[PDB]
């Protein structure tokens, strides 16, 4: 590992160098208090502009951290599948996708996806 | 167009389509998502010069 | 006014030279500076980014220039939509006052060295316009113009032949050579 | 075909009346459509396709063109064939200009003729609109063919009596082959 | 001895990332070009001979313009994305199968999984550090992407994991030595085109960076070097994902000329799409992302499963 | 010989102003059967390999 560790980090380096080197070649103006301002198309940006919080996109994420926890459930498959009995490899395998899909169906039928809002 | 009988126009004024076409899109747009309005926007057809003169 | 030179006078000339400056520099340090404004000025020259602004009727011609006839990418030409990854911008159409502020806004939100084409007739003078109460008689009073493209449009050829022009201003400016003096 | 859905009278052509069927060869081929893509495989093919097709671009300023005959575009103040200035101050270019864009002030040369003493036209006030040349009575000032005229200051652009007639000079032969062409059909 | 091996490794390592900067600056010249006759226009010819400096005199104009940098004091946090986001489009190669060892990476297939999760947070912090809501939706609507379509990522990945029987991706060149694995997953290669182009925010699914709805999404606020940067981490990214495509399906012949030609086939099939597709909306490719995808992965998942345990059955 | 604009000799045949699809390849059975026939080969071939 320590090898890619390594790696990484000259790469880093190198990477930082180069954006730290651009930061000299690029020319200097002498700062304006308009060419620092948030871009809105031209006209007046409105208040902090920090957008609402009360939206779906955390729980789309939630269905995330569900469907990517049980992905590391089913990822170990792939070796055991050679050496674990074959019954209930099978059979707890199949029922794990079973329940996904049924899972999924019901949820279609829910259609949670067409909110309201 | 109105006439006072002089070489000169007394008044002109001008109806454009894309006036009262974009004016509904206050109602048109209603709870769309935002992609929805740029392709409303866009199906109006509302070309500009003909709605501000 | 001068007159291009006659058949046997070009004969007589030499090559004219690539680097605009010329290759007479005395010393070192001024050949090598010279060098380097070239390859700047190379660099902003080849590659050139419009912010497409195009207010109007004369956007229609900033389109057909972007159209695959008297292609503009060809040139390395593309149209940023971000101003602040737009290193050119076309003002066309006529500059309101509602627009006035806008205009300026997004002028200097641009990071320089920017330059400004001012197409059309709208914008160079405020064009057909010009006695109106609510029109900026010309972009001369908002921005900085560099290049003025006459015309109401200008045909798509006039346009790229003062991009090209641009090019030209873009190829002999002096930053490092004249640095040096400075 | 499938049936309409609304019956069309003529003077009307209606783009939706068409049936979606229901029979299963019909569902089918769409299901079909669907999970391998066919449409987007059709359009695929055509833009690999419309590669092969050679690129219209012009090579400016090398290649270049068309334009037409009345192609309107640098301003030129004429000269009769002798050389003498074509115009006489008719003041009817500045009458109908639209934009307001020429200004002219005349009086009598030492001979005594009726001649002009500025002429001025502002190019970023006119419209290229080709009023003047259709009202000017003795061709005094036309369109020329020129349009790469950019310039890089603002000032550079308003034209006076001289910079017309330089232009006048420079295209002289230009502007006599248009004329020629139009005279009897404009 | 050992310290050859050593030293070769880090050789190797660095002798790729020039390779790749190079090859993806270089390659933007192709989009340029090939995009340019998909439409009846040219494309650059101008400079240079053909227009083949055109990237090199890309690169010179943005690093001489200036850096505007957004609101006073977020110098470095606005100067942290680009850094943390071309690492990880560079450092993703590593895990790149060869038959000459450059690693044993094993585990490959989870490494692929993390590097191209890591996204998420470099783009999102890259509109938070700017912060322009134009910039902010952008953020969220990439990141709204990019972690959507992993769910759909894995389970893909999984069905070629079974019939290869490891998580070693070397083994795709033996399990391929005899015909190739596209005739046999066809579905999943257009699926995985889905997934790849989602992943490197290339359209029909431009929402991230996009234009005409976002100004650049969160690119709006980034200056030049910056800028750079982020193009040029889109771009090894855009071309990691073809060596991916034609790895798995394509042959996997990485001492083969062809399996280069492959390479140039596929990242130019992306910019294919990209001058044909239109764009989705939101909702459209969320539908297309649980309510499609992930179906059709779990039928597979159970299709394969199924299939390898008869496999194992005979044999 | 003309003095004016007008139709040539004839008049001008007619601008086609009509729609007309391409080749349709295949058909919802082609397509799925011939796509279930490759895979079956598919599956064979990995066996052996
Ligand atoms: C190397 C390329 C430099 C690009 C960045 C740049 O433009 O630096 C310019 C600077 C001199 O340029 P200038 O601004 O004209 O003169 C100083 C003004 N007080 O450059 C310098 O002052 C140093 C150049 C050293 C050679
Ligand atoms: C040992 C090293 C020895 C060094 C030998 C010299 C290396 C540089 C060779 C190239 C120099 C070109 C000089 C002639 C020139 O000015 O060409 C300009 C060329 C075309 O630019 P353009 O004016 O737009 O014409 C386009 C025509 N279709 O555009 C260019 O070529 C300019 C860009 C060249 C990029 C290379 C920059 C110089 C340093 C080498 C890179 C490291
Ligand atoms: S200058 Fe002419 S073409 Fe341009 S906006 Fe004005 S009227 Fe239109
Ligand atoms: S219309 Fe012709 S002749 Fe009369 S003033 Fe104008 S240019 Fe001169
Ligand atoms: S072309 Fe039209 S606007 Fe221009 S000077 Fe002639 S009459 Fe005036």
């Amino acid at each position: 590992m320590f090898s890619i560790i390594f790696i990484a980090l000259l790469i880093l380096l190198i990477t930082t160098i180069v954006m730290f080197l651009a930061s000299i070649l690029s020319k200097k103006a002498l700062i304006d208090r308009e060419k620092s301002s948030p871009f809105e198309c031209g006209f007046d940006p409105k208040s902090s502009s920090r957008l609402p919080f009360s939206l779906r996109f955390f729980l789309i994420t939630i269905i995330f951290l569900i469907f990517d926890v049980e992905i590391a459930l089913i990822l170990p498959m792939i070796i055991i599948m050679k050496y674990s009995n074959i019954m209930i490899w099978t059979i707890t395998s199949i029922i794990f996708i079973l329940i996904l899909l049924i899972g999924l169906y019901h949820e279609w039928n829910q259609g949670m996806l067409n909110w309201s809002n | 167009l109105i006439s006072d009988g002089s070489s000169r126009p007394y008044r002109c004024k001008i109806k454009a389509p894309g006036f009262a076409h974009l004016a509904a899109l206050e109602k048109i747009g209603k709870q769309h998502m935002l992609a929805d309005v740029v392709a409303i926007i866009g199906t109006l057809d509302v070309v500009f010069g003909e709605i501000d003169r | 006014q001068q007159t291009l030179p006659v058949a046997e006078v070009a004969q007589n000339l030499p090559k004219k030279g690539y680097s605009p400056f010329g290759t007479k520099q005395s010393s070192v340090a001024e050949w090598s500076l010279a060098r380097l404004d070239d390859l700047l000025n190379w660099g902003r020259k080849g590659s050139i980014w419009p912010l497409t602004f195009g207010l109007a009727c004369c956007a229609v011609e900033m389109m057909h220039i972007a159209a695959p006839r008297y292609d503009m990418d060809r040139y390395g030409v593309v149209f940023r939509a971000s101003p602040r990854q737009a290193d050119v911008i076309i003002v066309a159409g006529t500059l309101t006052n509602k627009m006035a502020p806008a205009l300026r806004k997004v002028y200097d939100q641009m990071p320089e060295p920017r330059w400004v084409i001012s197409m059309g007739s709208c914008a160079n003078g405020g064009g057909y316009y010009h006695y109106s109460y609510s029109v900026v008689r010309g972009c001369d009073r908002i921005i900085p113009v560099d290049i003025y493209v006459p015309g109401c449009p200008p045909t798509a050829e006039a346009l790229m032949y003062g991009v090209l022009q641009l090019q030209k201003k873009v190829k002999r400016m002096k930053t490092l050579q004249m640095w040096y003096r400075k | 075909e499938p049936k309409d859905i609304v019956e069309v009278p003529k003077g009307y052509v209606y783009v939706n009346n068409k049936e979606l069927s229901m029979e299963f060869a019909d569902i089918t081929d769409r299901a079909a459509s669907t999970m391998f893509f066919g449409e987007l495989l059709r359009g695929f093919a055509v833009t690999l396709a419309h590669i092969f097709k050679e690129p219209a671009t012009i090579n400016y300023p090398f290649e270049k063109g068309p334009l037409s005959p009345r192609f309107r575009g640098e301003h030129a103040l004429r000269r009769y064939p002798s050389g003498e200035e074509r115009c006489i101050a008719c003041k009817l270019c500045e009458a109908i200009c639209p934009a307001q864009a020429i200004t002219i002030e005349a009086e009598e040369r030492a001979d005594g003729s009726r001649r002009t003493t500025r002429y001025d036209i502002d190019m970023t006030k006119c419209i290229y609109c080709g009023f003047c040349q259709e009202a000017c009575p003795v061709d005094a000032i036309v369109e020329g063919p020129n349009f790469e005229f950019s310039t890089e200051t603002h000032e550079e652009l308003l034209y006076n009596k001289e910079k017309l007639l330089c232009n006048g000079d420079k295209w002289e032969s230009e502007i006599a082959s248009n004329l020629q062409a139009d005279h009897l059909y404009r | 001895m050992f310290y050859m091996e050593f030293i070769l490794s880090l050789i190797g390592s660095l002798l790729l990332i020039i390779c790749v900067l190079v090859s993806v600056a270089f390659l933007t010249l192709l989009e340029r070009k090939v995009l340019g006759y998909i439409q009846i226009r040219k494309g650059p010819n101008k400079v240079g001979l053909m227009g083949i400096p055109q990237p090199f005199c890309d690169a010179i104009k943005l690093f001489t313009k200036e850096q505007t940098y957004p609101l006073l004091s977020n110098y470095l946090s606005y100067y942290i994305s680009p850094i943390f986001s071309l690492f990880l489009s560079l450092f993703v190669w590593m895990c790149m199968p060869f038959f000459v060892k450059l690693y044993s990476f094993n585990l490959g297939g989870l490494f692929f999984l993390c590097c191209t999760s890591l996204g998420v947070y470099t783009v999102m912090v890259a509109g938070w550090s700017s912060n322009s809501n134009y910039a902010l939706l952008g953020g969220l609507r990439a990141v709204a992407q990019t972690i959507s379509y992993e769910v759909s990522l894995a389970l893909i990945l999984l069905s070629f994991i079974f019939l290869i029987g490891s998580y070693n991706m070397i083994y795709f060149f033996f399990y391929q030595v005899y015909m190739w694995f596209l005739i046999i997953l066809f579905p999943m290669a257009l699926v995985w085109v889905s997934i790849s182009l989602a992943e490197t925010n290339r359209t029909p699914f431009d929402f991230a960076e996009g234009e005409s709805e976002l100004v650049s999404g969160f690119n709006v606020e980034y200056s030049s070097g910056g800028f750079a940067l982020i193009f040029m981490a889109e771009y090894a990214s855009i071309l990691f994902m073809s060596m991916l495509f034609c790895v798995i399906f394509l042959g996997c012949d990485v001492f083969n000329l062809l399996f280069y030609m492959k390479l140039t086939f596929i990242s130019f099939v992306f910019i294919w799409v990209r001058g044909t597709l239109p764009r989705f909306r939101y909702d459209k490719l969320m539908y297309l992302a649980w309510k499609c995808f992930l179906s059709f992965s779990l039928n597979y998942l159970l299709f394969f499963i199924g299939f390898k345990i008869l496999l194992f059955s005979l044999l | 010989p003309p003095k004016q604009d007008l139709p040539p000799p004839g008049g001008y045949k007619k601008i086609p102003f009509a729609r007309v699809p391409p080749k349709s390849y295949f058909t919802g059975f082609t397509t799925i059967g011939t796509y279930v026939v490759v895979t079956a080969v598919g599956l064979g071939i990995y066996y052996l390999t």
